[PDB]
């Protein structure tokens, strides 16, 4: 019991830090499409 | 030790027309020597000799010296009977492995691979005596997980590849076939940058550096699946003991009720009658 | 180049936050198999 609920916790932890890294990822690719915008023009 | 295969010497390029009582001659300025097997017609064969000094003496003193117009080409036999084993525990000792590979024979040396701060590098060297029993300990070792220590983690052995880096590649044995030349036309120098070589050159280093990149990747999913794996063993243990506990206290309660039944059956038995 | 650059970050980011997490499991581990052997005297 002990074990697992260790484990969950370092899970939920990981499922934030994951979340975090996939926004700014996606803030990342929309700064690009605008800077890509910007040159084609 | 005393008689063993690195006193073993390969003596090659000897006169057709050389005898067994000549070759102990040829050897008789280092005390005894081991199996006089020696070929006339292709002019080599297996010697051995008594220690590793005299060994190390005897080559390097009988080499580039001409016996009958044809200067000698001794050189170190590369050993048969080795393995290498891998994985080895945390805490091992050259004994260690010297007692543990001793059930499959004799040992005359097994050395863990030790770099330059003095931990283990995580390998191994055994150089049993005798092929048969190198052949043995590899086959047995496979099929089988020899556990060295306490820690339950078994050492895979592979047999061993004799990197030789004393002949190294002297010219007159390259093939110098019409590829060498092909090979050869413009000397070894730079890329200029710009040019074809300096491109195709960039795409080479390119392949190199991902197929390392690749090489370390694989080298961290084995860490990490080891580091899970090492963490994981006190709750495997304790699952094994309490199923053992189980399993021992069933087969002791059907034993109890089993001879109960049997001795009220045979009471009943006898009192009927 | 600039997606390459940064998934290496993100993977340096996520070796050291799982390198953290698993010292803490190995640390709660001894701690945890200390408290079995205490409880066993």
């Amino acid at each position: 019991q002990k074990r697992k609920e260790m484990q969950l916790r370092q899970e939920e932890e990981r499922r934030r830090r994951e979340e975090e890294m996939m926004i700014r990822q996606r803030e990342m690719e929309e700064q690009m499409r605008r800077q890509r915008e910007e040159s084609y023009s | 030790k005393t008689f063993t295969q690195r006193s073993r010497l390969f003596v090659g390029n000897l006169p057709p027309d050389i005898t067994e009582e000549e070759m102990r001659k040829l050897f008789e300025k280092y005390g005894k020597a081991g199996e006089v097997f020696i070929h006339k017609d292709k002019g080599f064969g297996f010697i051995r000799l008594e220690t590793r000094t005299l060994a190390e003496i005897a080559k390097v003193e009988l080499d580039n010296m001409p016996l009958r117009g044809k200067q000698l080409r001794v050189r170190f036999a590369c050993h048969s009977a080795s393995l290498t084993v891998r994985n080895l525990p945390q805490y091992v000792s050259n004994e260690l492995l010297e007692e543990a590979f001793s059930v499959f024979g004799q040992v005359e040396r097994a050395v863990v691979i030790v770099d330059d701060r003095g931990r283990p590098s995580g390998k191994g060297i055994v150089e049993f005596s005798g092929k048969p029993a190198a052949r043995k300990a590899l086959d047995r070792c496979s099929e089988g997980s020899f556990l060295l220590t306490t820690f339950p983690r078994p050492v895979t052995v592979e047999p061993m590849d004799q990197l030789d880096d004393e002949e190294g590649l002297p010219e007159k044995l390259v093939i110098k076939n019409q590829q060498f030349h092909k090979e050869r036309e413009q000397p070894p120098r730079f890329a200029q940058p710009g040019s074809f070589e300096y491109e195709y050159a960039m795409r080479w280093k390119a392949l190199i550096e991902m197929e390392k990149q690749q090489q370390d990747q694989v080298d961290r999913n084995i860490k990490e699946a080891r580091e899970k794996l090492e963490m994981e063993m006190e709750a495997a243990r304790h699952e094994h003991q309490v199923m053992l506990m189980r399993q021992d206290l069933m087969r002791r309660q059907e034993e109890l009720r089993r001879m109960e039944e049997l001795h009220n059956q045979e009471v009943q038995k006898r009192k009927q009658l």
